């Protein structure tokens, strides 16, 4: 029924109804970064 | 009174391996700790800095 | 896990563009190179020195 990972957090799952299959991708998607020059300098900035 | 001197020498070549850097790693605290729920960033909040 | 591995500042590229600029200065100026501005020399007459 029920597919644990590594970290025993569950990622895959049989749907209760169809008796499918289902696989969880969970989604923050960091890491941004703020390129600046000095704010006294300018206030233009780049996000990476 | 009796000294040793060469008479023939020998031009060797050794190895020597040294690290430098390692990897660069960087982890996200919240998203670690308790990440996608939000019923748990509010108790880590309040946990400090 | 938001566990990322950052990727170096230099690459692997300009390493070697550094260790075979290096490795031309030895050969062909001696001790000089990092001791000013670079000056020739014949190889055989440097390893005499
Ligand atoms: C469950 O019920 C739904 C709606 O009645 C139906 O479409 C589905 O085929 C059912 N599944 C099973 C395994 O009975
Ligand atoms: C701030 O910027 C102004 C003009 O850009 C400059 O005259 C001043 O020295 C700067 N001061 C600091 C602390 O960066």
């Amino acid at each position: 029924q029920f597919g644990r990972d590594i970290a025993d957090t569950t990622d895959a799952v049989r749907d209760p109804q169809t008796l499918e299959i289902l696989d969880i991708t969970p989604c923050s998607f960091g890491g941004v970064s703020v390129i600046t020059p000095g704010t006294n300098t300018s206030n233009q900035v780049a996000v990476l | 009174n009796s000294i040793a001197i060469p008479t023939n020498f020998t031009i060797s070549v050794t190895t020597e391996i040294l690290p430098v850097s390692m990897t660069k790693t960087s982890v996200d605290c919240t998203m670690y700790i308790c990440g996608d729920s939000t019923e748990c960033s509010n108790l880590l909040l309040q946990y400090g800095s | 896990n938001g566990l990322t591995v950052l990727p170096p500042l230099l690459t692997d590229e300009m390493i070697a563009q550094y260790t075979s600029a290096l490795l031309a200065g030895t050969i062909t100026s001696g001790w000089t190179f990092g001791a000013g501005a670079a000056l020739q020399i014949p190889f055989a007459m440097q390893m005499a020195y």
